[PDB]
């Protein structure tokens, strides 16, 4: 209907154009009749009638007079709702500066006039006079003239001298300023002023100037002269009870402006002295500031309430403002709430709606269906009938309710499974009954949560409910595709109890024809629920052309596993229920049923699992008692043993052998080891009971103790709480982080005495405070990630890129923490993946790697798969459907129009709230496996004694078996003592490297004589005389206490011939001298026989939490950034200690401008003659992420972040598919800086949206001209969200005044195109089912 | 080492820094600074400790 | 999750993190150094019987603790 | 220059207390209106 | 109807399914039609998915039928 929203500056003629009159009196109403006045603040001639189609006078009160204007009071007969939209104006008697355009911090008026803010705020409050086109009378235009200076400079000059003060001065400055004339002269001086600050200020001003000409606004419109008043229905005067009233504070601010303008009108009618009119104009200007923004000038004036008033800026800006609190967070008809109960008779797709709530919610539906069937004639008759709730309106309502979903929603809606649609089943009572499987998807328990239920009215929203939001359509977690409808606690106790064997149960060793015979035997009481029998099992396998090949065998199972086999569908084997079936086993069983059979049999299977689990958990009779906590009998001995140990260390601290700090450390360690001992004793006492038998002998078995049966099944809780029940409680913490050294030797099956109970409350109170403080900040990160990723929607089917990250699992040292089948599943192959024979294509290209393909490439032992990633997608304002991958909440490939930015924001935020809200930090190589060693950067030398020491820098270790995949991955030190040779497959149990951090040698390449030239002790070395053996040591110094005669000069480690001829470098015509950085332990002599690789100069020696994923996305610069090798080439040092060392990497074929200001406190990894390429390590520690993007590719900060963020998630144990961090990163670094502006239409120092760069460079290379190159920039997720395109969207999460002033002066437009834009505006989103509507409207524009 | 930084050395210039910490800008008179300070911690009508 | 189970996870993270941060400061296995690393004093043999790997003596470590009591 | 060191110290540590601004105000200004205008300027 | 799985695979897109079934349910509810699949006392938006399930309503079949309704 409007298609775009355009912002500008209001013309004074336009302000009078909106107006329907002028407000002249500050009266609001009549005070007696409560009537609107003749020309007051709540006027009726201006804004309209108080009653619908009725004059204020009373004459033309008839509905026949609609549209006429009465002659007695001047009102127009219209609706009274027209005074919701009618403005008036206030013609101010003096001009007055808009405080939005002055006291903004860029201060558009100040930046425009080429005068600082102190200038204009001095002139505006009547201090200084200002020259406006001052002729040629010895002056400067735009100059401050203070009052006495203006007076004595008016002397000797009969010219009228053109010096005003106040907003008349600034208005005549803004009018007489030609913008384009100044643009041409500014570009003229820009032709001749290539400096840094000068050119920076000139282009910085010329940006706002070129925007101001191309916008169409006038600079004199920033100085206000006529003031718009709001409609009276937006600052109402509602009559409350008892004669009392209630107004808005804008009434007081408009009353202040009307008062001061009327009084200034009189004071300029009266030819008053100038000081009181100066004070009146300054007061009226202050009143306009308090009206438009009460507090940007200072201070925010309070009325008869001691809070500040809410102004117009405060009515758009703020948490309670219309932009935040009323454009999205808004109450909703056809909605209600009540508490949740279980009611597990339900299916997965129904909720239990109460009957009074369904009578209330579905009222117009009931009326239409009740009068369509004609049991009432009038809608008044329908109203009286269903108010009476007769015996027929329940039949009509259960007809209405049949297939009509209700959106059940619980309040902390962290992700999209907080809203699901359920078919309503009418129950009595007043509580919503809710299927027990989805309680883990809402995080909704039954200690009194209430679920809000909405109704979808339209057929489009009914079908959106049924097709997306039905609880059976969403059974995979959208974070990682595992099922979220995992059976949680009673179902897993039932499924664990029926399927866990007993050694001698009733009915042992029988042979049954199948599960029917097993249920018949159990239900008649002839066999126990778990007795090892031989059941005949028909298990179907679709290991053919979707066949379901059947096969019947004779399995060795228990009775209850056979009974549970009946609810299994066909495609699953029997070995999935032939086990204990704890919690993870039911998760894997439902996952197997989904991966094999699809969506519907998983829903029927999960329902039958829930029914069977509740039923056999009921028939379990699984109680809990006081004899289900068996206290270990050795607990007294371990407690007495630890008390004897801490008595001994108390003695040896009384003897002064150890201090109190080590004594506290020793007793903490002793009591913690004793607590582990007691827990081990009780956990071994609990998990093995003695049962007897088929033959009457003693036979251990896993105990049926109900507390062990709850802990081991994964029903509720784990062995730590069983430690606090039977074993000892342990050492208790403190809010200081410290540990109370007197532990709690008691437990909860015994009691706690008063001291231990007072000790426990520090840790428990700190835990509950941190819980209840975290829930007040639940989705702050989800909000901060939907701001950055609002407008990312899948728009393309296949953009067709060839790039992408190449995915390899996390082998950190030994094991692999997360394999390849976790990552490469669901992603799209960016290339053709060949076999390890490098001969045949395994998966072609553009393929959805499902579990069959990933099973195939894991059978083929493939290791280096290049997936299609989101950060390398070739489409604009969106991703393609293949560069994302698959949906993960459905298992299919993604659809066109899924809002994956919001989905990934939620799938980082909702698993992210399971992380800790406070942060927490925590010889020879252990060679275990055998195989072949692979080395990259491998340049090793032989030694004489057979050992090896590697002289290349980054030769890190890779062990391969005969499978292709990496086995042992480690960093080899620079010259550690290897027993590893080269390439030869070794056996495990033999050290490959004997490292020592005291050992970093400068081991030679060739053998020879290390004679020393340019070597003077005293100004280059220290006098090191090792009395230890009596050796000649020359340990070189830093730039600390040597002379400056040998500071820049370096001592030579020159290895020469037996005669003394300078041996060459193999490959390089330079000499053999290895000049040394600081602190090298040298044992050498001039002329000693040493071999190649001799130890000449040895050098001496995981955070978790939600704040880490806060700081990983904000992309902080760490205080110890590991500096890099900025450019490829061999290295040299630089200037010694002007505060910092320099270091000139010199490329052998390129220029070397980089002598980097390296502090001497961060010691070199490298030697100063050691060739390192670009993107290579210099310092040691946390690598800064911006340096990864500048130096290495965009797949190296993509691989850095989504491995560093997942190192926080996998540390706690929370799994998440790494699509979700990649669409946030893809929206993070969508800024490029220009460096070669070329024939492209951008400046040099220009940061712009990258996908506008990549399309101009697409088109300006599509001509016969050449396009720009760009250096990618990466920003924080509070700063990437700042540079949005929209201004309606940007004013909802950023500060509105700085946004709306920046938007107005640019004359900006908003073609809407965004999720938050159209949600505010009231249209369909451009994401979901409203993508095609934004096709249907982007069809009609290319008409 | 806090005497090694302390620019004042006797009580007349000591009340100067105290009066210019309380009320800046004004020239500290020899009675105006001292009558502010002695009434600040040692007089019942300003410094009440219960 | 009953609002006193997330309390339980926070409290167990507190106790386990603090106790591991203490037990990492026990320096269990080491070398018999026989001489302190800031004084060169002979560390008595019962002290190495208590702690294997004390590079500091008793009272120089006591001075280290007293210096580290505040920070810096 | 002292208020410039206040700007640099605030952006160098990420926060400002009342003690740090009150130690980095000049010597010439007295009353509390202008100094909390300066607090808004830095705020 | 419980799940729209056959319906979303018979169209190929989940949101255009919602739009097509919404158009068909509008024709069946207020447009004036008859159900193509027999309605087993279903609401109007379940008949639309059971017409999409049997291949009887897609976008082009609905559009050529709109052509035929204009043809008279
Ligand atoms: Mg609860
Ligand atoms: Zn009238
Ligand atoms: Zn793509
Ligand atoms: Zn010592």
């Amino acid at each position: 209907e409007f298609d775009a929203i355009k912002i500008a500056l209001a013309s004074p003629d336009m302000i009078r154009s909106w107006s329907f009159g002028e407000v002249k009196k500050p009266e609001t109403i009549n005070y007696r009749t409560f009537k609107p006045e003749r020309d007051g603040l709540f006027c009726a001639r201006i804004f309209g009638p108080v009653k619908d189609y009725e004059c204020l006078c009373g004459k033309y009160k008839r509905l026949k007079h609609r549209g006429v204007i009465c002659e007695k009071c001047g009102v127009e007969v219209t609706q009274t709702k027209v005074r919701r939209e009618r403005m008036g104006h206030i013609e101010l008697a003096s001009p007055t500066a808009h405080i939005w355009f002055l006291k903004s911090l860029p201060s558009r008026i100040g930046l425009l006039l080429d005068m600082p803010l102190r200038d204009i705020e001095r002139v505006l409050y009547f201090e200084s006079y200002v020259v406006i086109e001052g002729g040629m009378t010895n002056l400067e235009r735009q100059q401050i003239l203070t009052e006495e200076q203006y007076l004595d400079a008016l002397e000797e000059f009969g010219d009228e001298f053109d010096a005003k003060m106040g907003a008349e001065a600034i208005q005549a400055l803004l009018k007489s300023m030609d913008l384009e004339q100044e643009c041409e002269q500014l570009r003229e001086e820009l032709n001749e002023t290539n400096s840094e600050t000068k050119r920076k200020k000139l282009t910085k001003r010329i940006k706002l100037l070129e925007a101001f000409v191309q916008s169409g606004n006038k600079p004199e419109w920033m100085i206000l002269t006529v003031l718009p008043v709001l409609p009276p229905d937006l600052r109402p005067l509602v009559p409350l009870d008892g004669g009392r009233f209630a107004t808005s504070d804008l009434n007081d601010l408009y009353r202040r402006v009307i008062n001061r303008n009327n009084r200034l009108k009189r004071l300029l009618d009266l030819a008053a002295p100038d000081i009181i009119v100066r004070n009146e104009k300054r007061m009226l200007q202050e009143a306009v500031d308090a009206l438009l923004d009460n507090g940007r000038r200072g201070r925010a004036i309070t009325g008869s309430n001691k809070r500040p008033l809410k102004s117009l800026a405060d009515m758009i800006k703020g948490k309670q403002g219309r932009f935040r609190q009323n454009l999205l967070g808004k109450r909703v008809d056809y909605s209600g709430r009540s508490v949740i109960t279980v009611g597990p008779y339900l299916r997965l797709h129904q909720c239990g709606l109460p009957k009074k709530m369904a009578l209330e919610l579905f009222k117009p539906f009931i009326y239409g269906k009740l009068e369509l069937r004609g049991l009432a004639t009038t809608i008044k008759a329908a109203k009286k009938m269903v108010e009476r709730e007769e015996a027929v309106v329940w039949d009509i309502l259960d007809e209405v309710i049949r297939e009509h979903p209700v959106l059940l929603n619980r309040a902390p809606t962290l992700h999209r499974l907080g809203i699901q649609a359920f078919e309503p089943v009418l129950i009595e009572g007043k509580a919503i009954q809710l299927h027990p499987l989805v309680c883990a998807a809402y995080n909704a328990d039954f200690d009194g949560d209430q679920m809000a239920v909405h109704v979808p009215l339209t057929l489009e929203a009914q079908l959106e409910a049924r097709a997306l939001m039905m609880s059976t359509n969403n059974i995979l977690s959208p974070a990682n595709g595992e099922p979220i409808i995992v059976p949680s606690q009673d179902v897993v106790l039932g499924l664990y109890y029926m399927t866990r064997d007993c050694v001698n149960a009733k009915g042992e060793g029988m042979v049954l024809t199948g599960p029917k015979e097993a249920e018949r035997l159990y239900r008649s009481g002839l066999a126990s629920l778990h007795a090892r029998v031989k059941v005949r099992i028909t298990e179907y396998e679709k290991d053919a052309n979707g066949e379901l090949v059947a096969k019947t065998s004779l399995k060795d199972t228990t009775v209850g596993r056979a009974i549970l086999w009946m609810i299994v569908p066909k495609g699953l084997p029997y070995s999935i229920v032939n086990q204990a079936l704890g919690k993870k086993a039911i998760s894997k069983m439902l996952n197997t049923c989904y991966r094999i059979l699809g969506l519907k049999p998983t829903v029927i299977f999960a329902d039958q699992i829930m029914y069977t689990g509740f039923a056999y958990a009921a028939r379990s009779g699984a109680s809990v008692g006081i004899d289900d906590m068996v206290i270990p009998e050795k607990k007294h001995e371990i407690i007495s043993e630890a008390e004897a140990e801490v008595a001994e260390i108390q003695e040896q601290f009384q003897s002064g052998l150890v201090t109190a700090g080590e004594r506290y450390n020793k007793v903490i360690d002793i009591w913690a080891a004793a607590n582990d001992r007691v827990s081990k004793a009780m956990m071994d006492n609990l998990q093995t009971e003695t049962v007897i038998n088929r033959d009457g002998q003693e036979e251990k078995q896993v105990s049926f103790n109900s507390i062990y049966m709850m802990a081991d099944s994964g029903a509720r809780g784990s062995a730590a709480q069983i430690r606090q029940l039977a074993g000892m409680r342990g050492l208790m913490a403190k809010p200081d982080g410290s540990i109370i050294e007197t532990p709690i030797t008691a437990n909860f099956r015994e009691g706690l005495n008063v001291l231990q109970y007072f000790i426990s409350t520090h840790g428990a109170r700190k835990g509950l405070a941190d819980t209840a403080l975290k829930t007040a900040n639940s989705g702050y990160l989800t909000r901060r990630l939907v701001d950055v990723a609002q407008d990312l929607v899948v728009t393309e089917d296949d953009c067709g890129t060839h790039e992408g990250i190449m995915m390899t699992p996390v082998i950190e040292g030994g094991d692999v923490k997360e394999p390849l089948r976790d990552r490469v599943l669901g992603r799209v192959t960016a290339e053709d993946v060949l076999k390890p024979g490098t001969a045949d294509i395994l998966v072609p290209r553009n393929t959805l790697l499902h579990e069959q393909w990933c099973d195939l490439l894991e059978e083929n032992s493939v290791d280096a798969v290049k997936v299609r990633s989101v950060v390398s997608c070739d489409t604009d304002f969106g991703v393609c459907a293949h560069c994302y991958g698959r949906d993960l909440a459905r298992g299919h490939i993604i659809n066109k129009g899924e809002a994956i930015g919001v989905i990934a924001a939620q799938s980082i935020g909702e698993p992210g709230t399971q992380l800790t809200m406070r942060t927490f930090h925590i010889s020879s190589i252990q060679v275990k496996n055998k195989g072949s060693i692979k080395l990259s950067n491998v340049k090793s030398v032989v030694n004489s004694s057979g050992k090896l020491v590697i002289t290349s820098r980054n030769t890190e270790l890779k062990l391969i078996d005969e499978f292709g995949r990496t086995k042992e991955s480690y960093k080899v030190p620079y010259g550690a003592v290897l027993a590893k040779g080269d390439g030869e497959q070794v056996a495990g149990g033999e050290t490959v490297a004997n490292w020592d951090p005291h050992t970093m040698p400068v081991i030679t390449e060739v053998s020879g004589f290390v004679r020393f030239t340019d070597m003077i002790d005293g100004q280059t070395i220290t006098r090191q005389t090792d009395e230890l053996t009596g050796l000649s040591s020359l340990v070189v110094l830093d730039s600390a206490e040597r002379t400056a005669g040998g500071k820049d000069l370096r001592p030579a480690l020159k290895i020469v011939d037996a005669q003394g001829n300078d041996v060459l470098i193999p490959g390089t015509d330079m000499p053999a001298q290895y000049f040394l950085p600081g602190k090298a332990i040298v044992q050498l002599e001039d002329g000693v026989q040493i071999s190649s690789g001799d130890t000449l100069a040895r050098i001496p020696q995981i955070t978790g939490g939600l704040p880490r994923v806060a700081d990983l996305f904000e992309a902080r610069r760490p205080k110890e950034p590991a500096i890099l090798a900025e450019i490829s080439g061999i290295v040299s040092f630089g200037k010694e200690t002007k505060g910092k060392r320099r270091l000139v990497i010199t490329p052998v074929d390129g220029s070397d401008p980089y002598e980097e200001m390296i502090p001497k406190w961060r010691q070199l990894n490298v030697f100063e003659g050691e060739r390192v390429e670009r993107g290579d390590v210099i310092s040691d520690g946390p690598e800064a992420p911006h340096d990864i993007l500048r130096l290495r590719g965009v797949h190296a900060v993509t691989r850095y972040i989504v491995n560093e963020v997942q190192d926080v998630y996998r540390l706690q144990g929370v799994k998440i598919n790494d699509k979700h961090i990649e669409v946030i990163v893809r929206q993070m670094l969508r800024k490029a800086t220009i460096v070669n502006a070329g024939s492209s239409d951008f400046l040099e120092g220009e940061q712009v949206e990258y996908s506008r760069v990549k399309i101009a460079n697409r088109e300006l290379e599509a001509n016969g001209k050449v396009g720009a190159t760009y250096s990618r920039d990466l920003l924080g997720i509070t700063k990437a969200s700042l540079a949005t395109e929209s201004f309606i969207s940007a004013a909802s999460f950023q500060e509105t005044t700085r946004v709306l002033t920046e938007a107005a002066v640019a004359g900006k437009r908003d073609e809407l195109r965004g999720l938050k834009e159209n949600v505010i505006v009231g249209r369909l989103i451009p994401a979901g089912t409203g993508y095609a509507y934004h096709q249907d409207r982007m069809r009609r524009r290319a008409a | 080492e806090t005497l090694r930084v302390d620019p004042t050395n006797d009580r007349l210039s000591a009340l100067v820094e105290i009066y210019r910490m309380m009320r800046p800008g004004e020239p500290p008179t020899r009675e105006a600074a001292e009558s502010l300070f002695e009434n600040l911690f040692f007089s019942e009508d300003r410094y009440d400790l219960s | 999750s009953d609002e006193a189970d997330e309390a339980y996870s926070v409290t167990e993270q507190l106790t386990m993190t603090g106790i591991n941060r203490i037990r990492q400061k026990i320096n269990a296995h080491g070398i018999p150094v026989y001489l302190c690393e800031a004084c060169g004093n002979p560390i008595p043999e019962a002290r190495r019987k208590i702690f294997p790997g004390v590079t500091l003596c008793v009272e120089c470590q006591a001075y280290q603790e007293r210096q580290r009591k505040h920070y810096a | 220059s002292q208020l410039k060191l206040l700007v640099t110290r605030g952006k160098e540590q990420g926060y400002l207390t009342y003690a740090e601004v009150n130690d980095h105000l000049p010597e010439d200004i007295v009353d509390s209106d202008q100094i909390e205008d300066i607090i808004q300027m830095i705020n | 109807r419980v799940t729209v799985q056959d319906a979303v695979e018979k169209i190929g897109n989940r949101f255009d399914l919602v739009l097509v079934a919404a158009r068909r349910a509008r024709q069946m509810q207020v447009g004036g039609k008859d159900p193509l699949v027999p309605e087993e006392n279903d609401k109007t938006t379940v008949i639309a998915l059971r017409e999409i399930e049997e291949g009887l309503i897609n976008n082009q079949i609905l559009d050529v039928r709109e052509r035929q309704e204009q043809q008279e």
